[PDB]
């Protein structure tokens, strides 16, 4: 499990008789948490932890949060092959989008194919960032899972009486972004943000005394996601 | 009769240093290495007294025989035990006891073979079968390091002690050096302290017979974990490890004891490094371990920084009021929760400022029950409560109080709060007694072993400055 988990993940290691490794992500001084580095998804850290601490056996499940709070996505290209799980979690709460835009090519568990022997786990929010009823969720599967025993799991959850009012508006979030009058609603959103980002800059200089900043790097013209180098100033991330 | 054996045994070595200055180091190991069957490696630049420990070491015996070789780049295994005929080996090595091999790093292949059979085996063949070797000591120097992806490294990682041996650098200890008149070919060893070849065998049992206690594995085993953690370690495999228990049981044998002692683990800093960059990783993690974890260093550091955080909280509660703490959880009602360390009895009392006629009577102070206390301030209800300690245990009108006491109200509803009768503070005094008695216990132990031969003297002066550096502290707070 990730070390930025959720409250809703301390109640799960507080039911189930197992013993977790936490991490140990990047982190600045403005209080913004970066990401797990490449060095903890080794295979000479996966065993690293699990002698050193008693009664541990081989990780048969990685809970990875991507993104975390704030919104900064990893790099799964480099964790399907790296980490030795064969059930990675991505909690991908909070990007309910990495699939309408080409921005956003191999940089989810969604994106790419299917992992030899390994499969993809992502519990993407569905009344956060969309448009839907409350208490409302998806489970996105790439590979092989459970489908007939896994139900039982389900029903201890769910009563017998489900509200469709809401399942309709599940599917509805789903139908709203096919084709391209839907794709339209992403690119729109970030042409709207990167607009936004430079009428601060525009409104810094041109100004007379102290004005906002937003983290970003000193060149925004670019349409994509802006990466985290290592010859940067503006991320502070040693 | 196992006391004893500690007065044998530096008497023995004290005429072996006889001649050579500022190199203990490199004649008390080799002494424990021949008598339990190890080897020893030497590295330094050549003239640092590397040769004559070979040949100094054999005096200590009855029945010992020199060999000085040094390999070249065309050496032939013939030249080595013994030209043939079946091999024609007359006081070479397979019936040697002591034999010396300078600049080892630059043999054959066929050279490299043969000294890999002679070491876990003892054996050697010779044409056909094989023979045993009474080879008791293994000792071999040079200049220079090997590479990193070669043939060589099968032998090193097979060898236990490492010396690391340097030129003089001591300036008093150099001027009986320029000029000494001990020669190096006698016999310096007396006819009394040299054993036989019947305590030689007997020896070589009773070293395993030794117990492991169980605070020694919590150190071996800490110290493998804590090499894992650093990446630039030297890896070590499970065949050292199998050797370094007869490494520490042999030390504590010919020091008058019968268990592995704690202090034995500091022979362990030449059996894991392998060159110069590991040397000094080696050497740091075993010094923190021993002034941290041997002797309980670190954790008594952990008990003494808790009595000075103490000492300046009960600066504002031994004029005396009782605050009341509230309890963590989702309840509806306002639970309040008693008092942790500060009160530990059960059936104790509690005072109050303004008197009050409760029970149309007077009262000086109330007694509590710490039963009944921990129910009624949490699952609600009426709390009952003698007076002046006698009686039965009569209800009260007690409620909480905005700067969380204990109001107790009347018939006339009138305010009282409750406090608890007070007394360098007792509590701090005595958890300040059992943690300095512990580190005369740990003292004790140390204060018995120092006598052990097989230790360097360099040590000495920074395990006894780790323990006068917490005692030093511990009186500090008691002033
Ligand atoms: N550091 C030293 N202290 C005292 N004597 C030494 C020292 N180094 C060398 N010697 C003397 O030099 C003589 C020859 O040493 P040698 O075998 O050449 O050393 P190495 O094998 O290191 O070249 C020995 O008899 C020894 O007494």
């Amino acid at each position: 499990i990730d070390r930025n988990c959720h409250k809703s993940l301390t109640h799960l290691m507080m039911m189930s008789d197992v013993t977790p490794i936490y991490f140990r992500p990047t982190r600045n001084a403005y209080g913004i948490l970066g990401g797990i580095p490449q060095s903890e998804f080794q295979h000479a850290t996966i065993a690293k932890r699990v002698k050193e601490t008693p009664n541990a056996t081989w990780p048969v499940h990685a809970v990875i949060t991507n993104s975390t709070y704030d919104g900064l996505l990893y790099n799964t290209d480099f964790i399907k092959k790296t980490l030795d799980v064969k059930s990675i979690h991505f909690d991908s709460a909070w990007v309910p989008y990495t699939n309408f835009s080409p921005i956003y090519e191999g940089k989810c568990g969604m994106s790419g194919g299917r992992v030899e022997g390994k499969v993809i786990y992502e519990t993407q929010s569905t009344h956060k960032l969309l448009a839907a009823f409350s208490q409302a969720s998806m489970i996105h599967v790439k590979g092989d899972v459970n489908e007939e025993t896994f139900n039982e799991a389900y029903m201890m959850h769910t009563t017998t009486s489900p509200h469709y009012g809401i399942v309709a508006s599940t599917e509805t979030a789903a139908a709203m972004m096919k084709g391209n009058a839907g794709k339209r609603l992403i690119n729109g959103s970030i042409e709207r943000a990167i607009k936004f980002r430079k009428e601060i800059k525009r409104l810094r200089t041109e100004s007379d005394g102290w004005f906002f900043d937003v983290w970003q790097p000193d060149h925004i013209d670019t349409t994509e996601c802006w990466p985290l180098r290592s010859d940067s100033t503006w991320h502070g991330f040693k | 009769h196992p006391h004893l054996l500690a007065e044998r045994i530096s008497r023995l070595s004290s005429s072996l240093e006889k001649g050579l200055y500022e190199r203990s180091h490199a004649i008390r190991l080799c002494l424990l290495a021949a008598l339990s069957g190890e080897s020893v490696f030497l590295l330094g630049p050549p003239g640092i007294a590397k040769s004559l420990i070979a040949r100094r070491l054999k005096f200590a015996f009855q029945n010992a025989r020199a060999f000085e070789y040094l390999m070249t780049r065309f050496s032939t295994p013939e030249e080595v035990f013994g030209p043939l005929s079946e091999r024609l080996t007359s006081g070479y090595l397979p019936e040697a006891e002591i034999v010396f091999l300078d600049e080892i790093w630059k043999a054959g292949p066929a050279i490299l073979n043969t000294l890999l059979t002679a070491i876990n085996e003892r054996q050697f063949r010779n044409g056909a079968h094989v023979e045993k070797i009474p080879m008791r000591l293994l000792v071999a120097a040079s200049n220079e390091l090997p590479e990193a992806d070669s043939s060589l490294e099968a032998l090193y990682d097979r060898m236990l002690i490492r010396l690391w041996l340097d030129k003089v650098q001591d300036k008093a200890n150099f001027r009986s050096m320029l000029t000494s008149q001990q020669d190096e070919n006698d016999n310096p060893v007396p006819d009394a302290l040299q054993v036989t070849d019947e305590e030689y065998e007997r020896w070589q049992k009773e070293i395993g017979e030794i117990t492991l206690p169980d605070h020694v594995f919590e150190l071996i085993f800490m110290l493998r974990q804590q090499l894992d953690k650093l990446p630039d370690a030297p890896y070590v495999s499970d065949r050292r490890w199998k050797k370094a228990i007869r490494l520490l049981q042999a030390s504590a044998f010919f020091s008058g004891r019968s268990a592995v002692a704690p202090v034995d683990l500091i022979l362990l800093k030449d059996c894991l490094w392998y060159d110069a960059q590991s040397l000094n990783l080696i050497q740091q993690q075993i010094d923190v371990l021993m002034t941290g974890h041997a002797w309980q260093q670190q954790g008594m550091l952990t008990r003494l920084g808790a009595i000075v955080q103490r000492h300046l909280q009960l600066q504002q509660q031994q004029k005396t009021a009782l605050t009341v703490i509230r309890l963590g959880g989702i309840f509806s009602r306002r639970q309040q929760y008693q008092l942790p360390v500060n009160v530990t009895a059960s059936t104790l009392t509690l005072l109050l400022q303004k008197p009050l006629k409760l029970h149309d009577m007077e009262v000086v102070h109330i007694s509590f029950e710490r039963s009944a206390l921990e129910q009624w301030l949490s699952k609600g209800g009426e709390i009952r409560g003698k007076l002046n300690g006698i009686g039965f245990a009569q209800k009260l009108n007690l409620e909480v109080d905005s700067a969380q006491h204990l109001v107790v109200r009347d018939v006339s509803l009138q305010g009282s709060t409750l406090a608890l009768p007070g007394s360098l503070p007792g509590e701090i005094k005595q958890q300040l007694e059992e943690l300095e008695s512990d580190w005369r216990k740990q003292h004790a132990l140390f204060s018995e072993q120092q006598k052990c031969l097989f230790i360097p003297g360099d040590w000495l002066g920074r395990i006894e400055a780790s323990l006068q550096d917490v005692g030093a502290q511990i009186r500090q707070a008691q002033q």
